[PDB]
């Protein structure tokens, strides 16, 4: 039933409140304003409880700091100093993302496949 | 490179 409704590709706001806990998700990018993307969301962590992030999200903004250009170590502090309750805005950009990903591409849906 | 886990 759901894997051929399109993926909303519009901003989202998504509230994680981990604690002093991990997030449970990776970044990757941020070369040259390139951008940071979820790739890996942990089973069981915060950030799959939330049931609000996916791979192939970009990170938009972590607590109203925009990260669109942050290099990936920044976005890593920012992510891990954010606090307690982390206030993420996301976009979903498969194929951006999907640049990053060996063998990877974008169905019709906007799903990432890997082959 | 390179993927971090937060």
């Amino acid at each position: 039933f759901l894997g051929e409704e399109d993926i909303p590709r519009e901003p989202r706001r998504i509230v994680i409140h981990r604690g002093s806990t991990g997030l449970g998700f990776n970044i990757v990018g941020g070369e040259d304003g390139e951008g940071i993307f979820i790739s890996f969301i942990l089973a069981g962590g915060p950030a799959d409880l939330s049931g609000e992030l996916r791979k192939g999200d970009q990170i938009l903004s972590v607590n109203g700091v925009d990260l669109r250009n942050a290099s990936h170590e920044q976005a890593a502090i920012a992510l891990k100093n954010a606090g307690q309750t982390v206030t993420i805005i996301a976009q979903y950009k498969p194929e951006e993302y999907s640049r990053f990903e060996a063998n990877s591409r974008v169905d019709s849906s906007g799903r990432i496949v890997t082959d | 490179k390179k993927e971090t886990p937060v």
